[PDB]
């Protein structure tokens, strides 16, 4: 016989303080048993469990499944109690490929690595929780008492055990041969090149070699699988990809559950077909979940659902990566909050597109929101592909400078240029840095009494001009930002504001162009209309001029 | 030779933290810096039975060519037991911050040279990423003193404080400090008299060496020239409405910090409802009052004293055109420093990357102080600084960071 190198075996350990598992075994149908016994002097002599003593203090339930539509039975072991006392691994696919990222392949072979999912050692220490008995017939004699050798379907460590053990096999193959790739999923290994078909199968072979220093076997008869791949919900070909088919149901009536299988399917959708929208769908989860409630389609909704259905006609493809050439991504504003992408490096050719929305907030602007986008679609290309794209931005260069040069807080866009695509994003409005000459000067206040919800709003000018209105079902804040729509509804084209309400000057200081409050959308809307805003801040109750007469006028 | 046994505090597990986004550049980096590390016994290889982690990335430091390796071990740190075996601590020599000149070194690589507790390892973990994790992640523990790691220069102390017993006698009026990685050399010579010093030291450590990748450089500062910035008002001769209403409010902000301060006489020149661009004479009441405040506001603050036991909390403000003021604090209102830059260096159309020079100009002054690092209140949301700031750190420690949403309105106080 031919040498073969052992497997190195993973010390396994129980969470600190814990002890293996001491599980009753159910009772079983003298059937059941007869196929159990069967099934594991088969394994027993394959050398994946041995018997044991009654020593070993430890058990797990063992049942026997049908398999639908045949007289076989099935052995399943019920790792459940063990796997909550065993100790955390480290999931290596904490993360899987997107197939943007991949690189076109002109080859990929499958080739079948059951042989091993089933037969790396497990850790001799660890062997003894792994205990189960066979009931004997007619409980008349003791059970038949055995444990595992090899790792576990089912055992917590199994997955995470065999990856990092196929990959320490394959490690020294793939460094050694850096014209192919190679990635394992399940019992499979997929190796993809660029090379002509013989030396593509030349390697394939000499990487079955290879396996066969670890007695890895693999199957001669070639893999049933052949390009196009459905793998994690995509279809991959060796020169494209896309999602796998997503159809629309048609429905009258739609219950929540149907709606959160509708956003699913939009959102999976959304990463190869541009402009997918889901706002209005979404909206209509709002809070509830009661599961099977019907919930009617607003006209909106239905409008959407219309959009989308058009969108999914006909079949999308994405292109793979070619890191010969610059990424670019472009960005469009698609309303209420949303914005959708696409990637690509040559034009009409997407790599993936996708979709933003704007995070739920009291008030917002277009330019924060696209700022936003940006830095999420930047942390996705590094993901994928390792670089930041270039960006094509639907704002003006003049713009941006605007803004981040009198922004409050720090920001920043990587490398982008302006593409005129409607609707652009843009400043609806910018506060004067210096008081107005020949502008009126409006004092506003505010106040409401906390008991009653009464309150006033208003404002005293220097010409004079005066107003004050009584308010119910109010508050001091909200007073204070009725005063200064008030002064801006009442004044000219150049105005200068003196407020002392700090918490008016947080929402300005923060230049919305959106708000929840109807009351800042209407201060949003008299502000766009201005030609000069100056907006001043006094402290209240210091006896500032205007400041403490209408502040007499309001709190009265 | 022998290792120190450390433990994490009790009740507490190893860190498992999720490795962000790394580009290109710096895998490659960190793929050959790793490669190089494990063939000289500094890191191994480790399995699947290893839960831990820890972010890793690369940096380039300031005025270099090589990329550095860089572990953000600040979960580990948290979770590592305090150090107070040999040493209740190194009180931290006042001054430091007094002396003419200040170079700071990287000395990490000394570290190497001591193993880490066999047991200790497993909780220093961290992950390779790969590129759209097309391949599994390179997963390694530390051997031996990991760069970054708090417990580092805890248990080289004693073979540092015997490399430098030479230096300091013979130089005994040159404070060292020792933060983490970087070892601070004050001297008040002349620079160039400083220059040969510090290169005179340069050489007991490469003797004791026998390459340091790193030591080379130098790091120079002169707290001596640190300025401060005192409240201070406007001296004018003619003073709008709008001028006087935010002198009010300036003073207003004050007088929580300085009692004595009386706004009364300024607020009675407002009292009519003016047009803001109108001026108005001083009263001298008033007058009075803008003196007897400007002689207040001369005066350092009252109870003022740094505790040891509290955290620093440090804020940053943008002020416009490259200037960014800040202010080192543990209780509000008691600031125990303040200050303004505006020489952001390569990033005069870059708001992120002076913000990043702005904390580690911070942190390099508390070190150089107190001997720790402030917990930052930074003007970004916590997406564009979380995306961006790695690409602009040159340092080889990290801070802690909160993200401030709505505008201060203090901002106008410090321009
Ligand atoms: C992640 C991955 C999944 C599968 C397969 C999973 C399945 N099930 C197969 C392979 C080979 C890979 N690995 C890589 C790595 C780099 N480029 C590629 N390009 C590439 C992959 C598949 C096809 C197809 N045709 C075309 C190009 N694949
Ligand atoms: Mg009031």
């Amino acid at each position: 016989m031919v040498p073969i190198s052992p497997i190195e075996t993973v010390p396994v350990k129980l969470k600190p303080g814990m002890d293996g598992p001491k599980v009753k075994q159910w009772p079983l149908t003298e059937e059941k048993i007869k196929a159990l016994v069967e099934i594991c002097t088969e394994m027993e002599k394959e050398g994946k469990i041995s018997k044991i003593g009654p020593e070993n203090p430890y058990n797990t339930p063992v049942f026997a499944i049908k398999k639908k539509d045949s007289t076989k039975w099935r052995k399943l072991v019920d790792f459940r109690e063990l796997n909550k006392r065993t100790q955390d691994f480290w999931e290596v696919q904490l993360g899987i490929p997107h197939p943007a990222g991949l690189k076109k392949k002109k080859s990929v072979t499958v080739l079948d690595v059951g042989d091993a999912y089933f037969s790396v050692p497990l850790d001799e220490d660890f062997r003894k929780y792994t205990a189960f008995t066979i009931p004997s017939i007619n409980n008349e004699t003791p059970g038949i008492r055995y444990q595992y050798n090899v790792l576990p379907q089912g055992w917590k460590g199994s997955p995470a055990i065999f990856q990092s053990s196929m990959t320490k096999i394959l490690e020294p193959f793939a460094a050694q041969n850096p014209d192919i790739v190679i990635y394992q999923y399940m019992d499979d290994l997929y190796v993809g090149s660029d090379l002509e078909i013989g030396q593509h199968r030349t390697k394939i072979e000499e990487l079955r070699q290879h396996l066969l220093r670890w007695g890895l076997t693999t199957p001669d008869k070639k893999h049933q699988k052949e390009p196009p791949f459905l793998w994690m919900g995509y279809e991959l070909h060796p020169d494209k990809w896309t999602v796998q088919p997503i159809v629309l149901p048609e429905k009258d009536s739609w219950t929540v559950n149907d709606i959160q299988k509708l956003v699913g399917k939009l959102n999976w959708a959304s990463q190869i077909y541009p402009g997918i929208k889901v706002r209005q769908l979404s909206k209509l989860l709002r809070g509830t979940k009661a599961l099977t409630e019907v919930i009617p389609l607003t006209e909106e909704a239905e409008l959407e659902l219309a959009e989308n259905r058009e969108i999914l006609k006909e079949p999308v493809h994405g292109v793979y990566y070619d890191p010969s050439k610059d990424l670019i991504a472009e960005i469009q504003k698609q309303g209420q909050g949303q914005w959708t992408y696409q990637i690509y490096q040559e034009p009409f050719k997407n790599l993936k597109t996708g979709k933003y929305a704007r995070m739920r907030g009291a008030h917002t602007n277009d330019v924060k929101q696209l700022t936003e986008a940006v830095q999420k679609i930047t942390t996705e290309s590094i993901v994928i592909w390792g670089k930041t794209p270039k960006f094509k931005l639907p704002i003006q260069k003049e713009t941006w400078e605007t803004w981040w040069t009198e922004y409050w807080q720090a920001t920043w866009i990587p490398e982008w240029e302006f593409v005129n695509t409607p609707p652009l994003v843009k400043l609806w409005y910018q506060l004067e840095k210096e008081p107005i000459v020949g502008a009126e000067t409006f004092y506003v206040d505010g106040a409401a009494n906390r008991e009653t919800k009464l309150g006033k709003a208003g404002y005293v000018t220097n010409k004079g001009r005066q107003k004050v209105v009584p308010l119910t079902n109010t508050t001091n804040q909200k007073t204070e930002l009725q005063a200064i729509y008030l002064a801006l509804q009442d004044s000219g084209l150049e105005v200068n504001i003196v407020t002392d309400s700090q918490y008016a000057l947080g929402i300005i200081q923060a230049q919305p162009d959106k708000s929840e409050s109807e009351l800042v959308n209407q201060i949003i809307e008299q502000l766009i209309k201005k030609e000069k805003v100056y907006l001043a801040w006094v402290p209240a109750h210091k006896g500032i001029g205007g400041n403490e007469q209408v502040d007499k006028l309001v709190s009265a | 030779i022998e290792t120190v046994p450390v433990k994490l505090k009790p009740g507490m597990d190893g860190p498992k933290v999720k490795q962000w986004p790394l580009t290109e550049e710096k895998i490659k980096a960190l793929v050959e810096i790793c490669t190089e590390m494990e063939k000289e016994g500094k890191i191994s290889k480790i399995g699947p039975e290893n839960p831990y982690n820890t972010p890793v990335f690369a940096i380039k430091k300031k005025d270099s060519t090589k990329w550095r390796k860089l572990v953000d071990f600040r979960e580990l740190n948290k979770r590592t037991q305090d150090f107070w075996e040999v040493q209740l601590g190194i009180p931290h020599p006042a001054g430091l911050k007094k002396k003419k000149s200040v170079t700071v070194l990287d000395v990490g690589d000394a570290y190497f040279s001591v193993p880490l507790d066999e047991d200790f390892r497993k909780y220093t973990a961290f992950t390779i990423p790969s590129i759209n994790n097309e391949t599994p992640g390179i997963r390694y523990q530390y051997n031996v003193l990991p760069q970054g790691w708090k417990g580092s220069p805890a248990i080289f102390q004693s073979s540092m404080t015997k490399i430098l017993e030479p230096f300091k006698k013979q130089n005994p009026d040159i404070v060292i400090y020792q933060y983490m990685d970087d070892l601070y050399v004050g001297s008040d010579l002349e620079i160039g008299q400083h220059r040969t010093k510090i290169e005179e030291l340069r050489q007991h450590l490469l003797r004791w060496g026998l390459e340091p990748p790193f030591l080379w450089m130098g790091y120079e500062l002169h707290p001596d020239k640190w300025t401060v910035q005192p409240i201070v008002l406007p001296e004018k001769d003619s003073w709008t409405v709008n001028d006087i209403q935010k002198l009010v409010g300036k003073l207003n902000w004050a007088s929580q910090i300085y009692p004595g301060i009386k706004v009364r006489q300024l607020s009675k020149l407002l009292r009519g409802t003016k047009a803001l661009t109108e001026v108005i004479p001083l009263t001298e009441e008033a007058e009075l009052e803008l003196a007897e405040n400007r002689e207040i506001l001369k005066e350092p603050v009252h109870g003022v004293y740094y505790d040891p036991s509290k955290d620093l909390i440090a804020e940053i403000q943008k002020q416009g055109q490259g200037q960014w003021t800040y202010q080192i604090y543990q209780e509000p209102f008691k600031n125990l420093k303040t200050g303004k830059y505006a020489r952001m260096r390569g990033a005069h159309t870059n708001d992120v990357k002076q913000l990043t020079e702005a904390v580690q100009k911070i942190t390099t002054e508390s070190i150089v102080i107190w001997g720790k690092t402030p917990k930052f209140k930074l003007p970004i949301q916590k997406e564009t600084w979380e995306t961006w700031w790695t690409e602009y750190w040159q340092a080889t420690w990290i801070p802690e960071w909160e993200f401030v949403n709505t505008p201060p309105l203090v901002k106008l106080w410090y321009q």
